[PDB]
């Protein structure tokens, strides 16, 4: 369309584990006082929610110490919840939901959302054709887009939908896996 | 007549570090000493080091430090002064420490891997090597993997992982582990395995007090909180419904369920007295509890979350009384000090809660932040078992509401009934590392004789060990000593302190004469260890975006390091590790069992976990068991 | 499986567009369900009648909020319906109208969702559509193996050229093309069967097949009028090897949204003052597949 981010220029958001970090790093920066002090550089995942971040450590002089925990609130004022199930069955009929989140104060939002085609689903993007939608988002409001797709193959398979807006700069994409278990 | 004394702790560990506290009391000159130690019985001569020199400038009071390595195990611990062999047998514990289990995550879905890590302490919560069995157990307990590693060369930490099968029984999985040579003491973490999704949002379930007390014309008054997990409010509907719970069985009040909109992330609910009574003699109820159940969904249908808060109690009063920080032994005929200890119905200490002895008529003093308050009552030299009632005076409530609780105290038992005593008292605050703690020493005894004692041997155990053994001097005349005691980290989470004094009183007797007190100290890290933002500044963080994380901590720490979407929480947030768990499994192994005093001065020093053997004969009963009494 | 819940979801035309959505529910236990949940999505560009909404949210044992009730046109894409409890004995029904606010060719069905709030994973949920049988996309099933259908019908249909048929016939993945008489129809609820024979083979792919063979193209229901096919005539058609059905030796063929469908007027048609222009077009394109073949 006229004044929005094409769809191939969006890239997906797809990096979503439940935890990570799983670190063993020994405290030997020239200390000062008894104490050394580290710096990790962390790449933040795609998740936008709160990350609890624990810390253990263990000194032959003071023994185990488990720290207080340290949160980090991830977040974007325009965003899906691809809503997945943990699992579909092959060959039925099912229903997902894309929900799109507009955390402007003011602004509401004139929104392109698409759901991807992918041969491992029956839905009704095709190659050729893309499956759409026009919406409006009012200022710190949200939108449930609801998909009905069914599963093709079975094993992890893959869910993708992308939204831009028009005339600004915003858009997302989530590409996130499922379980598809056979009848 | 010398009187030489050996005290020790009442169980000894293998490889670690012991302490054997030394005493001549009237000698002259220097005296040397050498203690060994053997297998019981027979001789295998385990520790066969150390020797010391007591001293006219130390009062001849001393040390040793030794290391044993490496039914039930006992060893014979001898001490030869000069020429005087004084021997005792001790328990010997086979235990090497604890074992805390980490795993990343609460909670697992099929085909995921469960990371984990073991922390291989000792009893002073250092790092130690050893052989540990692992095991994965199932819902129905049957082990699936085990592993068996050493955390030698480890610093205390053993990185492990599992495989959950796509094809698994749903439930509560079991990490148990346990030092190779103690098979019997076994640690446990649970993990949930169970198909699911994360959530986008969090329910908070908080009644406006802790407990419902069955007399409220109110009923039970609950706020429900919705939020996303990144931090704005939900806009939704709430299902909340109500239930009964004694004490493992549930029964809902199906009259209580409402459905409510969340608005600005929150919603009120109420069960009012008169629904809760309907759905079951009001008094019938004190002593089960209620629980809240919330369901909330998104206005759109699209998420769903399930809360609960449970164990709300059904009381008559907001408060309990307990003893278990007060002395089962008193002096009589000398002042009784009780520290008595005021919870909120769920558990937690009660701050600023008046208390005191039945009627009272002035006296009452308050709780503090720990919950405890201390009472002082005054006492007849009869040796009828003495029996204290305390409540419980906070104003506002009324007689019906206030908390009762009684105790019995019996009298410390004197020697060829000498009517000699000692006295040990403290300050109640909160004590913390970097505090001096004044320990009080009174003396009860007659004139004729009290100018004979001209010191008090005192002894710190903390951990299972002897932490610190010292003298507090005393002139002719005086009553009352005070002693400087300097209150470090080593004292977490808390400890004992024995005093006795010794002398030949009646005709020619040899008189031992013990007191001990149990101190609470406020609970830290050892260490330190700050988790924080690197970046001097700004707003939130964008998906994929690099910061900074600072980590401040000792020097040469070992840090292991997880991060967890707190929606995992939503779904389960047991089991997790924590500092508090860890001074819990260490109060709980503790080799001391009492709150203070003894029946007489052996079991003072029993009871508080000592030995104590003396030339002369005065000694404590063997201990022979592995844990406290009950 | 619907273990817990019945649920029949009904949508008919209505006495812009308009039509009755009709949603009867029924719960599987000895007792009635308490609060359970309608979750109910809109066909594309569909939105409920508010008047009716107002008459089920005065209905005893039903609610449904001030949020959902001054919605609008807008984007009610989605309503629930908050249930009191659901009869164990018989179906609770209700039903109200929706309206088209915008329109669009390829419309998805709508969903509905019953559950107890308890218990989210016992649920039932059906699908509904104007044409599709009860809400489902068009698929083709063989033993376990489904391949989608949600496509065009057929190629195309602004002057249709040899040029631009010699062009398109002879495009990389075209695998066969054939002059075909229709012997049989058979028409079914969710596939039509159009029996071929094979007149003439004038690119032959990886079907073999010889002079006069009869070849079973499929076709979903929606596309029956848009191909009106009719026994007894010819066509000329082509198409993607991906478009095969079944195994060799017995494939059928797929009509789908690369497969080129025309009518080819039969032999005394072709004099008619209006049909000698795409006659002769037909003839002089198949004598150029038939010698040279495709200029690639």
């Amino acid at each position: 369309d006229e004044d929005i981010i094409a769809e191939e220029n969006i890239v997906s958001r797809s990096e979503f584990p439940e935890s990570w970090l799983w670190n063993v790093e020994d405290l030997k920066e020239p200390p000062k006082n008894g104490i050394s002090t580290k710096l990790m550089n962390i790449f933040l995942k795609d998740s936008i929610t709160t990350w609890e971040i624990l810390a253990v450590s263990m000194s032959d002089k003071k023994g185990i110490c488990v720290a207080d925990p340290f949160e980090v609130t991830v977040m974007q004022d325009f965003f899906i919840d691809l809503r997945l199930p943990y699992s579909v069955v092959r060959n039925e009929q099912v229903e997902i939901r894309a929900v799109l989140y507009n955390y402007r104060q003011n602004q509401e939002l004139k929104v392109r959302v698409e759901l991807l085609h992918n041969p491992a689903f029956c839905s009704l993007a095709t190659t050729k054709r893309r499956h759409q939608q026009t919406v409006t988002i009012p200022p710190k409001s949200s939108l449930s887009v609801p998909y009905v797709i069914v599963p093709l193959k079975t094993g992890l398979q893959e869910v993708e939908v992308k939204a831009a807006v028009y005339h600004h700069f915003i858009s997302d994409g989530v590409r996130k896996s499922l379980k598809v278990v056979p009848e | 007549s010398p009187m030489y004394s050996i005290i020790t702790p009442n169980i000894l560990r293998l490889e670690s570090e012991e302490t054997m506290v030394l005493e001549a009391h009237d000698a002259q000159g220097d005296v040397p000493v050498t203690v060994t130690v053997h297998d019981f019985p027979g001789k295998k001569l385990v520790l066969s080091s150390e020797k010391t020199v007591l001293t006219p400038a130390t009062n001849h009071m001393g040390n040793v430090t030794f290391t044993i390595p490496a039914r039930n195990k006992f060893v014979t611990v001898q001490a030869t002064f000069g020429t005087q062999v004084v021997e005792k047998v001790v328990l010997v514990s086979l235990q090497s420490g604890y074992l805390f289990i980490q795993t990343d995550k609460t909670i697992y879905t099929p085909g995921s891997t469960v990371l984990y890590r073991i922390f291989t302490v000792n009893h002073k919560l250092l790092p130690v090597g050893r052989t540990v069995m692992v095991n994965i157990e199932n819902p129905e307990g049957i082990p699936v993997k085990q592993d068996s590693l050493s955390s030698q060369n480890q610093l205390g930490v053993l990185p492990l992982s599992w495989d959950i099968p796509e094809l698994v029984n749903m439930g509560q999985w079991k990490i148990r582990a346990y030092y190779e040579n103690s098979p019997q003491q076994v640690f446990s973490t649970e993990f949930e395995v169970k198909e699911y999704v994360l959530p986008s949002f969090e329910v908070i379930v908080e009644p406006t007090e802790k407990f419902y007390y069955i007399y409220n014309e109110k009923g039970l008054e609950v706020t429900i909180t919705a939020r996303f997990l990144y931090g704005k409010k939900v806009e939704g509907t709430a299902f909340v419904i109500f239930g009964i719970q004694d004490g493992e069985q549930r029964i809902s009040l199906p009259e209580s369920l409402k459905r409510i909109p969340i608005e600005d992330g929150s919603g009120e609910v109420v069960l009012s007295r008169k629904v809760l009574l309907d759905g079951v003699r009001a008094e019938d109820l004190v002593g089960k509890s209620l629980y809240v159940s919330a369901t909330v969904i998104l206005h759109s249908g699209s998420d769903m979350v399930q809360a609960e808060r449970s164990g709300i109690p059904i009381v008559t009063s907001p408060y309990q009384i307990h003893f278990t920080k007060t002395p089962k032994y008193f002096k009589p005929g000398m002042p009784f000090d009780l520290m008595v200890f005021v919870t909120n119905p769920d558990g937690s200490p009660a701050y600023r809660v008046p208390v005191a002895v039945q009627g009272e008529d002035t006296v009452q003093s308050l709780t503090q932040g720990d919950g405890v308050a201390k009472l002082s009552i005054n006492t007849h030299p009869s040796q009828k078992p003495l029996s204290i009632t305390v409540r419980t005076k906070k104003q506002e409530l009324s007689e019906a509401e206030q908390a009762t609780r009684t105790m019995q105290a019996l009298p410390y038992s004197t020697v060829g009934n000498s009517n000699n005593y000692l006295h040990l008292s403290v300050l109640r605050t909160e004590l913390r590392p970097g505090e001096t703690l004044n320990v009080n020493f009174l003396l009860r005894m007659d004139r004729a004789h009290e100018a004979k004692i001209r010191y008090y041997t005192y002894l710190i155990m903390n951990k299972g060990r002897l932490l610190k053994a010292g003298r507090q001097v005393r002139e002719p005349g005086q009553d009352l000593v005070v002693l400087p005691l300097s209150i470090t980290t080593d004292f977490i989470p808390s400890f004992r302190l024995v005093a006795y004094y010794t002398l030949i009183g009646a005709s020619g007797q040899r008189e031992v004469v013990a007191d001990s007190v149990w101190v609470d100290v406020k609970d830290s890290c050892v260490g330190s260890l700050v988790v924080k933002s690197g970046q001097s500044e700004d707003r939130q963080p964008v998906p994929g975006q690099q910061m900074t994380l600072k980590i401040e901590g000792d020097h040469g720490a070992r840090v292991v390091l997880v991060a967890v979407d707190k929606g995992v929480f939503v779904l389960n947030k047991k089991n997790k590790l924590t500092q508090s768990k860890i001074w819990d499994v260490v109060e709980k192994a503790d080799i001391g069992c009492t709150p203070g005093s003894g029946k007489d001065y052996a079991g003072v020093f029993s009871d508080a976990g000592l030995t104590f053997t003396s030339s002369s004969g005065q000694q404590t009963a063997q201990r022979a068991e592995l844990q406290c009494p009950q | 499986t619907c273990n817990k819940f019945d649920l029949k979801v009904t949508i008919k035309p209505a006495p812009k567009n308009t039509m009755i959505l009709e949603i009867c529910t029924r719960y599987r236990g000895d007792q009635d369900a308490t609060m359970s949940i309608l979750d109910i999505s809109m066909m594309t560009g569909f939105a409920p009648d508010t008047d009716d909404l107002k008459q089920l949210a005065n209905g005893v044992d039903r609610y449904i909020s001030k949020y959902e009730l001054d919605k609008a046109f807008s984007d009610r894409n989605t309503l629930i319906i908050y249930l009191d409890k659901v009869s164990h004995s018989e179906d609770d029904c209700l039903a109200f109208k929706v309206h088209q606010y915008f329109n669009v060719e390829l419309i998805q069905p709508g969903a509905v969702k019953v559950y107890a709030y308890y218990n989210l994973e016992e649920s039932c949920t059906r699908f509904y559509h104007p044409e599709k049988e009860d809400g489902k996309l068009n698929k083709l099933c063989r033993d376990e193996l489904c391949r989608c259908a949600e496509e065009n019908c057929f190629i195309q249909k602004d002057k249709v050229t040899l040029e631009e048929r010699l062009d398109k016939a002879c495009e990389p993945g075209v695998d066969y093309v054939y002059k075909t008489r229709l012997v049989k129809v058979q028409l079914s609820n969710d596939f039509d069967e159009y029996i071929m024979a094979i007149e003439q083979t004038i690119k032959s792919g990886s079907d073999e097949v010889q002079v006069g063979q009869q070849r079973t193209f499929i076709s979903p229901i929606k596309c029956r009028e848009a191909l009106k096919l009719e026994e007894k005539k010819h066509y000329l058609m082509w198409g993607l090897s991906s478009d095969f059905w079944g195994e060799k030796p017995n494939l059928s063929y797929i009509i789908g949204k690369d497969t080129w469908v025309e009518h080819w007027p039969e032999e005394d048609e072709c004099q008619d003052e209006e049909n000698q222009k795409q006659c002769q077009d037909l003839g002089a394109f198949t004598e150029s597949m038939v010698v040279f073949g495709c200029p690639n």
